[PDB]
């Protein structure tokens, strides 16, 4: 069970509730790894909100 | 960059 990924690519949110982030930023899951969509917290710019789970990857 | 899965 894996809480903690790593961007891998530049991500501009689509919409409102998407979190943006930068390629290398810490993403915290909030609740689940669940479907497609993650409901996450960047321990880099304290922002919170939906990323993409083919963007990141479990922090190494 | 990957296409984003489908969306919400």
């Amino acid at each position: 069970s894996h809480m903690t990924f790593v961007a891998l690519y530049d991500y501009e949110s689509r919409t409102e509730t998407d979190l943006s982030f930068k390629k290398g930023e810490r993403l915290q899951i909030v609740n689940n790894t669940e479907g497609d969509w993650w409901l996450a917290h960047s321990l880099t710019t304290g922002q919170t909100g939906y990323i993409p789970s083919n963007y990141v990857a479990p922090s190494d | 960059a990957p296409p984003i899965p489908p969306p919400r």
